């Protein structure tokens, strides 16, 4: 209920109301300025129609969880410059979880044709 | 012996950095990294402990166009159901305040049909759509020739742009804003300045400036909307170096020029002020770099719609005055917030014993909340009570009882947007 409750009527009826008596006073929540950021956020088209896919609430407190659940992906081809050939291409297959994954460290870990050179560099440094 | 091992380390770092330059400059990877890193740049500069929510919907442009054309009208699409029907017109929901498009727009007929339809969605849902003008919208390669274009007003008369000039004159161009040039998200890597773990990487950025990570401007404009709302519970304050529109903290990149040092500009160009006023007259929001700093500013936030010319009489200048108030975003955000409060609060009175003068009294006492009509209010009280006058007329729909017809007309505080000065030495003056 919303009006509270009273006892059954007695000789002395005492109940408490909001005694401000504020006629022409109505309650509203301060409406959120709900910005709807719409942009290309995944590496592919989805077959799911636009009315069925859902909005994702993002704050500061779960942004890594939003990038985590988003299951990001890029599958593409780059020019390979570990040798002296133009036709030599390097296929990459990456997986992304947070904004650490765009650094050259994690990118250096997620392509084995660079990961073996990082480890080989670790062989040359340790000697 | 050891020096040969170190030379093998330098050559090997040239190899791994040589490949890493090719992966990190991948165009799809720049799209992903630009969208998400720019998204965090928007997110962490807002203040979510002051009732702001940002929602994410993964949409590419081709399914906005395929969606809208597959929809029988604008009123049954998917995005109309995520913005309007699940929001503004749902019992108990919350209105969409603004829509930020992480897109880039060309003069191609799919893009202008997209902006006609998003003008319609912004019409029925009271949500301004903000996006980015791409480099080929002006007829040039990239943004580093805005000092080299002689005249924009004579550029836009070509028959390439006929659809665009058909778009500005439409009555739904109050709800669009297209933003001019982009800006940096990320300092290019270096051993010292932005290091990487367990490796020596030195990002060799060439003369071609696509190798930088460019983020969207519309995110930065969205930081100005959401921050202004977090301070002041409204969004009229997005238009100055000091009034609220200042976007601070941009990354710099000091790199060796032909013998000297120079700062690579965080925006693509230093827009001179004549060029800014021209972009403001064309309906664009010019992100202007402050030269010698790392700070940028919106000197203007006009919307798309062409400001009309009326005859030079008394009534003509009043009607031009109203029509240029209508076509600028720091006033349409005021009318958007009034439209949202009027919808959301005036659904809670359906079923109360109201007469006509009841709505006059309750709306006038409702809107005396937002009137700041003293002699000289300071900047803050103007910031949180934006409208200076309000004149409400309530009439009945005759022969359809109870249905009331209301005209709510406001007069906002004019924000200082240009002046002409004439100076003259003289004697004899008092």
């Amino acid at each position: 209920s919303k009006e509270g409750s009273v006892a059954p009527k007695e000789r002395i009826n005492i109940k408490y109301i909001p005694a401000t008596g504020d006629a022409q006073a109505e309650a509203e929540v301060e409406l959120p300025l709900k910005t709807l950021v719409v942009g290309d956020f995944k590496g592919h088209a989805e077959q799911t129609p636009l009315e069925e896919r859902a909005t994702v609430t993002v704050d500061k407190n779960n942004f890594e969880a939003v990038m985590r659940e988003s299951e990001l992906k890029i599958t593409a081809t780059v020019k390979n410059k570990l040798t002296d050939d133009e036709n030599a291409e390097l296929p990459v297959e990456l997986n992304f979880k947070s904004l650490a994954d765009f650094a050259p460290d994690a990118v250096a870990s997620q392509v084995p044709e660079l990961k073996k050179l990082i480890e080989l560099r670790e062989a040359l440094v340790a000697l | 012996n050891k020096s040969l091992v170190d030379q093998m380390l330098v050559e090997l770092d040239k190899k791994i950095s040589a490949q890493m330059d090719e992966i990190l400059h991948n165009s799809q990877f720049q799209a992903m990294e630009s969208a998400w890193r720019g998204l965090k740049l928007f997110v962490d500069r807002t203040d979510f402990r002051e009732n702001n929510k940002v929602e994410i919907l993964h949409v590419t442009k081709d399914e906005l166009l395929e969606d809208f054309e597959f929809a029988p009208e604008t009123a049954q699409s998917g995005l109309y159901k995520h913005v309007y029907s699940a929001g503004y017109g749902q019992f108990g929901g919350e209105p969409v305040g603004a829509i930020i498009g992480n897109y880039a727009f060309t003069p191609s007929t799919p893009d202008m049909k997209l902006l006609q339809y998003m003008g319609a969605l912004g019409a029925m849902a009271h949500a301004p759509f903000i996006s980015s003008v791409g480099p080929e919208f002006f007829g040039i390669d990239s943004f580093e020739e805005l000092p080299n274009i002689k005249d924009l007003k004579s550029t836009f008369e070509s028959p390439k742009y006929t659809k665009w000039r058909s778009l500005r004159e439409s009555e739904d161009a109050r709800y669009l804003g297209l933003t001019a040039p982009r800006f940096l998200l990320r300092v290019p890597y270096d051993p010292i300045e932005n290091p990487v773990k367990s490796f020596n990487y030195a990002e060799n950025v060439s003369a071609s400036h696509e190798h930088y990570l460019w983020g969207n401007t519309a995110f930065a404009f969205a930081t100005r909307l959401t921050d202004s709302f977090a301070k002041y519970r409204w969004c009229p304050n997005i238009i100055g170096p000091q009034s609220g529109g200042a976007v601070e903290d941009l990354p710099v990149h000091v790199f060796e020029s032909m013998g000297a040092l120079q700062s690579k500009i965080p925006t693509e160009v230093l827009i001179t002020d004549r060029k800014e006023f021209e972009l403001a007259e064309e309906g664009f929001i010019a992100l202007t770099m402050r030269k010698g700093s790392d700070n940028a500013a919106f000197f203007s936030a006009n919307s798309i719609q062409k400001p009309k010319v009326f005859p030079n009489t008394k009534e003509g200048k009043e009607a031009e005055t109203n029509y240029k108030l209508g076509t600028q975003l720091p006033y349409m955000m005021i009318i958007n917030r009034l439209a949202h409060y009027v919808k959301v609060l005036q659904r809670e009175q359906i079923g109360a014993w109201k007469e006509r003068q009841d709505l006059e009294r309750e709306l006038n006492s409702w809107i005396k909340q937002y009137v700041a009509d003293q002699e000289n209010p300071p900047a803050d009280v103007r910031s949180r009570r934006p409208l200076r006058a309000a004149r409400i007329e309530v009439m009945d729909v005759e022969g359809n009882p109870g249905w009331y017809q209301v005209s709510l007309s406001v007069r906002p505080h004019f924000k200082y947007m240009g002046a002409n000065f004439e100076l003259s030495l003289v004697g004899r003056l008092d």
